[PDB]
């Protein structure tokens, strides 16, 4: 188990393997944060969470 | 949605409800976008004027999150054909946007790649809505919510009396009583990856209900990605 296949190479969401190197990336209307790993929601409502209030 | 639970408040925002001229649900669908919904092409033949229902949990009383939408544009995939239900996916363009609240948000569209190796290899998957909660019953008045395993793709052939095409996946159980059912067609089937909900699959067909050594069949939507891309910006 290497890179993308070693716990989804500590990526929040999308992982993909560029020349021996894990890229992390995410959904529409997410942007990727600074450490390069985790996304952030871009505004209300975004795709894929359940509802609170 | 035969056994499984109710969704709570909040837990199934992405759910939608083909309706038709008596206000009766005959099909599910998911939330895309503000502007789409995402269902099964088959669906198309079950009513000649129909419209889409959101955040709604309980047929029989006004929560107040309902918002009835109507359709603008149906984009059929070109290659259906009810021989076999092969290309069982289609995608509407709604006249108004979506207002996102309590019980009213999108699911994702993942990239074709890390769901196949990543979500499609999780144990389960999670699939919704408001069809029969039996074989022969009557349909719920009340939103379900199931997780249904995924199942070995040789395994699903062995057990099919119909071809399962390159197009299709199974899931679900042998033979504990769970499953999708009419109704649920063109419905969500999502998978969670760190608290975070990815479209998967489209409630398809079924030899019945829940039956022992048969599984449910939903529409691959990985395979279908680029397809839904061109759709959503036409
Ligand atoms: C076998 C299938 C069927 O008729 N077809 C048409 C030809 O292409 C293959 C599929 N059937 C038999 C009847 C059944 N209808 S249903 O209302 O019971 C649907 C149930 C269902 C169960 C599980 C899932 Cl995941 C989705 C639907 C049906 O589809
Ligand atoms: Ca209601
Ligand atoms: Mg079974």
């Amino acid at each position: 188990r290497k890179l993308c296949s070693l716990d989804n190479g500590d990526c929040d969401q999308f992982c993909h393997e560029e020349q021996n190197s894990v890229v992390c990336s995410c959904a529409r209307g997410y942007t990727l944060a600074d450490n390069g790993k985790a996304c952030i929601p871009t505004g209300p409502y975004p795709c894929g969470k359940q509802t609170l209030e | 949605i035969v056994g499984g639970q109710e969704c709570k408040d909040g837990e199934c925002p992405w759910q939608a409800l083909l309706i038709n001229e008596e206000n009766e649900g005959f099909c599910g669908g998911t939330i895309l976008s503000e502007f789409y919904i995402l269902t099964a092409a088959h669906c198309l033949y079950q009513a000649k004027r129909f419209k889409v229902r959101v955040g709604d949990r309980n047929t029989e009383q006004e929560e107040g999150g309902e918002a009835v939408h109507e359709v603008e544009v149906v984009i059929k995939h070109n290659r259906f054909t009810k021989e076999t239900y092969d290309f069982d996916i289609a995608v509407l363009r709604l006249k108004t946007p979506i207002t996102f609240r309590m019980n009213v948000a999108p699911a994702c569209l993942p990239e074709r790649d890390w769901a196949e190796s990543t979500l499609m290899t999780q144990k389960t998957g999670i699939v919704s809505g408001f069809g029969r909660t039996h074989e022969k019953g009557r349909q719920s008045t009340r939103l379900k919510m199931l997780e249904v395993p995924y199942v070995d793709r040789n395994s699903c052939k062995l057990s099919s009396s119909f071809i399962i095409t390159q197009n299709m996946f199974c899931a679900g159980y042998d033979t504990k009583q769970e499953d999708a059912c009419q109704g649920d067609s063109g419905g969500p089937h999502v998978t969670r990856f760190k608290d975070t909900y990815f479209v998967t699959g489209i409630v398809s067909w079924g030899e019945g209900c829940a039956r022992k050594g048969k599984y449910g069949i939903y529409t691959k939507v990985t395979a279908f990605l680029k397809w839904i891309d061109r759709s959503m910006k036409t």
